[PDB]
RNA sequence: GAUGAGUAGGAGGGCGCGGCGGUCGCUGCAAAACCUUGGGCGCGAGCCUGGGCGGAGCGGCCGUCGGUGCAGAUCUUGGU
RNA sequence: CCCGUCUUGAAACACGGACCAAGGAGUCUGACAUGUGUGCGAGUCAACGGGCGAGUAAACCCGUAAGGCGUAAGGAAGCUG
RNA sequence: ACGGGCGAGAGACCGAUAGCGAACAAGUACCGCGAGGGAAAGAUGAAAAGGACUUUGAAAAGAGAGUCAAAGAGUGCUUGAAAUUGUCGGGAGGGAAGCGGAUGGGGGCCGGCGAUGCGCCCCGGUCGGAUGUGGAACGGUGACGAGCCGGUCCGCCGAUCG
């Protein structure tokens, strides 16, 4: 929106807001990230610690698919159960819902948060954390491993 | 106003086809409203003919000192063809003033604009009288 | 509203086409309406103006004048009529150009092709 | 629910309207949203 | 050469969320039912029987423009169309030579 | 019509604020421009130099924009726009727009005389 | 100007506040910040004026 | 002359009206202007002031947090000038009387199913003209990503400010100034 | 009630130009443009208007957009 | 005291400017960031594409376990969470 | 995929110093040994009806006259700003002029520039006159029911006022 640009307000003020003394020249400090170590060192150090140097090993031709591993916390397991299944689980205490987190796109089950009170849950997943398994066992459920 | 009049005012106070503005948006700005059911032709929530369920219309009828007094029906907001309860008065100014008072204030229709309705009726009556016999005085003496 | 994709609504293109029209197209463009009697008889509305056609002017300063066409100046988009003329400063007489759309044909010069065209025009109107 | 009358033409024989007022007719009216969306989408042609 | 010559890859188009589009459509539909707003937009609706104006489905079978005009007159919407026709005029400014006459 | 205004109109300054050096260079117009030069004596407000406008010159709000006759101006383009002043004839006067034809000007003048509305230029095009 | 059929279809197209629309997947009409926009009815109510 | 700073005038800026063009918000502002003027209620003044604020200054409140804060006060009407969102981590929803500028569809459905009600501020004025028996709540204002980047610069000691990085990984700002083995740490 | 300086610089509210979506108008009983010791409004950017000339178009308002505002640049072209 | 400019300091024996008209210089695009307006909200984004449709470059509709960002972080990594 | 070739449709683009260099006999006139460089230049009128004829002049032309709605449109012909120049009229001027503020002399302009109405009585002329009685359509409130209340218009008996 040109009519809202501040240069329009500066029409007739000579310097266009860039100062009489300093002025607006082409590249007074170099182009791009020039001088990261010499005259822009303070900026890089104070705002971008770690920028220079290298750490760690290289990995040629690294494919991310083999590292794919979505995670879900136990505090989100109940949200996967449909409403009718939740009602059935609440009504009947002799059976527990069987949630296959892999069908919802999750590989590993982590142990953040808590489960519904006095509710047994059977969870099947590729992987699980020790705390998540402990919480599921305490709730009265069980864990099944799949692939 | 099938919706509350306050909302209609909030919408139309910014812009509408009856709004007349001149001399920019500075100190010189002049604003008026054209809708026939605005007694003072003023762009305000009080006089707005678009943002009030109960409105007063006073204009000159075609012929014979006939003044049209019309009021919007409160239960027929969704029926424009039958929205106005039209009354054509052909009697003296005193009877017209009495009728306007009865239909505006005595029934608690819009008491806040009784004075505006009376002034509008007087202006319309004077205009009709002048239109018949022409101008006979300048009306400049204070 | 135009719907044919091979016809343009551009003002520039229409003006260029009209002003660069060849003689054959200009003849059609220089059409005039038939009189009431001729229209009733032939069931036709308008015809291209021909040389020996009888014409009555219906617009302009010669609104009442009528006569026989004597020249179809296609290059100038005007026709010339028998006695519709004027006097120069010299005093000599010159014909005044009249646009065919502003005249009415009162009598057509009929030949085989003219009759064929009239029949073709009447057939579509039915 | 409010009912909306259906206007009948001379040709038609029945004057049966009585169409319930649709819920969208009572939707919020937001001039700011309408203006913003209209101005933005009118650029697309 | 002009300063900063115009280029075709200017951002001509806009990508408004669908939900906002639907909000705007619903708002416009709701406003169409308010006679005061319809009058405020310049439409002559003093003769329409009521708003929203709902007509019989037989109108959908009309084939001739004259019958359409007769239907418009019957439903009280003809004065608005007459107002629209009477406003026909040539566009002021350079737009009249840009195929918007 | 008797104007409603009662307070006398007081002007803090009746002279125009002419641009500096517009008397010197033809190419420099009179319309006010605030100098921005570093050394400008006008900008520095040296005594005996061109004066610069400021909000202190503002007119009293009660008499602001009031014409010498005691009314305020409203431009009317036709007789229909004239009726807007029917209830404001003691505060507002009508000025007919410069582009209105004489024929419509007569109708506007007659309607205003009927409505007791002051016209500032009722003798134009007569 | 609405034909009867289009007016009838409006409910199925835009749904309502309670239920969802059939033609717009998962769409629900928006709700205003004010339930009742009649400001006079609220300001001049018995509760406020007391 | 007079020895005053800026001629004795204020140099602080605060909101005096909403920047939004929402007509319903304007009507609510008029309502609460009248309430503040004619009642002098502190609750009404707070509501009016918050009605002016920007989006980031009206953060949403989660349903689980609302339930936690309403524990033991279910009889009171909980008021928030903002949005109320649903929380899938909250299992049991009690019957709550909740007034807010807006409710998400899921949150409204859960509140109505639990037996509560969702109210607008006009309804709140009709119910609590002076804010009597209300629980005024605010969402987490500083719980947003932009705030993490505020504060002391990442490169100074004792600073835990998040830096601005285009990508996350070993090669992105982890070598010098972040390790004792590459120059200095921090 | 108090108060009023401002280069560099920041911001707000306004003035002006040309399009687009709408709306309200003007115009051969004379539009635009231009001319004028005619008059007036605004602190100001500017605006309204009398008279003349011109001889075919133009404007107000709400949004929205832009190749949108000149005294300078040994600035460009033309003219003197 | 002659304007504009650089300057601690210009009426300067400092530079540009004989005069007038028209043209004449912070723009467009990509990546981010704060702020504000709007929609939705643990979600959000149909415009890669498809179905259509003002007989139509618009508008409308469509996300299957699609994808982007967000919803979990710490390690060079194995890995844990 | 597609700034070339042939053929089409469009535009929130430019509008003759703009837009391609080129809206025109433009890659032309012209320049360079050459490779190359490269302009300026659109608008009478609806219609030529393009100014017969007289007179002065060597002639260009002038003065009359004629055409046209118009020559205040006369072929580099819609309109015709500024710089700059001539003429007439007013004014000022001992080595600048111009300019800010205050009056004055002279000029120019302005009649919304600056009113003649109002109240109370008498005479004359027109138009209407209840809380009564019927009709037509209608409204406020209520619950777009009942009940209550109410105005406009029309016809009548009284009233004899405005
Ligand atoms: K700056
Ligand atoms: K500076
Ligand atoms: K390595
Ligand atoms: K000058
Ligand atoms: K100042
Ligand atoms: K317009
Ligand atoms: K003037
Ligand atoms: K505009
Ligand atoms: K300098
Ligand atoms: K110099
Ligand atoms: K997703
Ligand atoms: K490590
Ligand atoms: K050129
Ligand atoms: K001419
Ligand atoms: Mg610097
Ligand atoms: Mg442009
Ligand atoms: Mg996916
Ligand atoms: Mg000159």
């Amino acid at each position: 929106t040109t009519r809202f640009k501040k240069n329009r307000k500066k029409r007739g003020h000579v310097s266009a807001g860039h100062g009489r003394v300093g002025k607006h020249r082409k590249h007074p400090g170099g182009r791009g990230n020039a001088g990261g170590m010499h005259h822009h060192r303070i900026l890089f150090d104070k705002y971008h610690p770690g920028y220079f140097g290298k750490v760690g090993m290289r990995y040629f031709h690294k494919l991310r698919n083999k590292f794919h591993c979505p995670t879900i916390n136990i505090d989100n397991l109940w949200s996967l159960v449909p409403q009718e299944v939740k009602d059935k689980a609440k009504s009947s205490n002799a059976t527990a819902p069987f949630i296959d987190v892999t069908q919802y796109g999750y590989f590993k089950v982590l142990g953040k948060g808590v489960l519904p009170q006095n509710q047994a849950v059977v969870v099947k997943a590729k992987l699980i954390s020790k705390n998540a398994e402990k919480k599921i066992k305490e709730a009265g459920g069980a864990v099944v491993l799949t692939a | 106003t099938t919706v509350p009049g306050q909302l209609v005012w909030e919408i139309v106070k910014k812009n509408n086809s009856f709004l007349v503005k001149e001399f920019g948006n500075g100190t010189a700005g002049v604003v008026f409203s054209k809708e026939p059911n605005n007694l003072y032709n003023l762009h305000s929530y009080k006089h707005s003919g678009l943002a009030n369920k109960k409105t007063v219309t006073i204009q000159a009828e075609g012929k014979d000192k006939s003044v049209l007094l019309a009021t919007s029906k409160t239960k027929k907001q969704n029926k424009p063809s039958t929205l106005l309860n039209k009354s054509v008065m052909k009697k003296e100014f005193r009877r017209m003033s009495k009728a306007v008072t009865n239909q505006v204030a005595d029934n608690y229709y819009r008491p806040d604009l009784k004075k505006a309705a009376l002034a509008r009726l007087s202006a319309v009556n004077r205009s009709l009288k002048v239109a018949k016999s022409g101008v006979k005085k300048k009306n400049r003496q204070a | 509203m135009k719907y044919n994709p091979r016809v343009s609504s551009s003002r520039r293109k229409s003006r260029k086409a009209h002003f660069t029209a060849p003689s054959s197209v200009r003849r059609v463009l220089m059409s005039a309406p038939l009189s009431s009697d001729l229209r009733t008889k032939y069931n036709v509305r308008s015809m291209p103006v021909r040389k020996d056609d009888e014409v009555q002017v219906v617009r302009g300063t010669y609104k009442g004048r009528e006569g026989k066409v004597v020249q179809v100046y296609r290059k100038k988009w005007v026709i010339h009529i028998e006695r519709i003329t004027r006097e120069k400063v010299n005093g000599s007489t010159v014909n005044v150009g009249i646009h065919p759309s502003k005249v009415v044909v009162t009598k057509l010069r009929l030949d085989k092709d003219r009759k064929s065209l009239l029949d073709r025009k009447a057939k579509g109107r039915a | 629910i409010p009912t909306t009358t259906v206007q009948s033409f001379e040709n038609d024989m029945a004057t049966d309207g009585a169409v319930p007022l649709p819920a969208v007719m009572k939707a919020p009216i937001r001039p700011d949203v309408v203006t913003y969306v209209h101005s933005n989408i009118s650029k697309n042609a | 050469r002009m300063f900063a010559p115009t280029k075709i890859w200017r951002r001509w188009h806009r990508k408004i969320p669908v939900n906002q589009k639907r909000y705007a459509v619903a708002s416009a539909i709701a406003a169409s039912a308010v006679p005061s707003l319809v009058l405020a937009r310049g439409h002559r609706i003093e003769s329409v029987p009521e708003l929203p104006l709902v007509v019989s489905d037989s109108v959908e079978s009309i084939e001739k423009t004259s019958n359409a005009i007769k239907a418009l007159k019957q439903i009280g919407a003809y004065p608005d169309a007459e107002k629209a026709k009477d406003s026909h005029a040539i566009r002021p400014g350079k737009g009249k030579m840009r195929n918007r006459r | 019509a008797v104007p409603l205004l009662t307070k006398k109109v007081v002007k803090k300054r009746v002279k125009r604020f002419i641009r500096p050096q517009s008397d010197r260079r033809i190419t420099v117009k009179e319309s006010w421009r605030r100098p921005k030069g570093i050394d400008s004596r006008v900008r520095r407000k040296f005594k005996g130099c061109v004066l610069m406008p400021n909000i202190g010159y503002g007119s009293d709000k009660k008499t602001r924009h009031y014409l010498p006759n005691g009314f305020k101006k409203f431009v009317v383009h036709n007789a229909s726009e004239l009726e807007v002043l029917m209830m404001h004839n003691r505060t507002y006067c009508a000025e007919i727009a410069h582009n209105v034809s004489t024929r419509k000007r007569k109708e506007i003048v007659e309607r205003a005389a009927q409505l007791d509305v002051v016209i500032t230029n009722k003798l134009a095009r007569l | 100007v609405w034909t009867k059929s289009a007016y009838e279809k409006l409910d199925g197209i835009y749904g309502s506040f309670d239920k969802a629309s059939e033609k717009k997947k998962g769409y629900v009409l928006p709700r205003p910040k004010m339930a009742n926009a009649d400001l006079a009815r609220i300001i001049n109510s018995d509760e406020v004026q007391s | 002359g007079i020895d005053l700073k800026a001629g004795g005038k204020s140099k602080k800026t605060k909101r005096t009206a909403p920047k939004s063009d929402d007509v319903y918000l304007k009507l609510l502002v008029k309502l609460y202007r009248f309430l503040v003027r004619r009642t002098g209620s502190k609750f009404n003044a707070v509501i009016l002031k918050r009605l002016f604020m920007s989006k980031i200054n009206k953060p949403p409140l989660s349903l689980s947090r609302l339930i936690s804060y309403a524990k033991g006060k279910e009889d009171k009407v909980v008021v928030i000038v903002g949005t109320i969102t649903d929380d899938v981590r909250a299992y049991e929803v009690p019957a709550l009387k909740v007034c807010a500028l807006r409710f998400t569809k899921t949150a409204r459905a859960r509140i109505e199913k639990a037996g509560g009600e969702c109210l607008t501020f006009d309804q709140l004025a009709l119910r609590a003209p002076l804010g009597q028996n209300t629980l005024l709540l605010r969402g987490p204002k500083n719980a947003r990503e932009a705030v993490k980047h505020f504060g002391p610069a990442p490169g100074v000691p004792h600073s835990h400010t998040k830096p601005f990085v285009r990508s996350k990984g070993r090669k992105f700002e982890r070598a010098r100034g972040r390790r004792n083995s590459r120059g200095y740490k921090a």
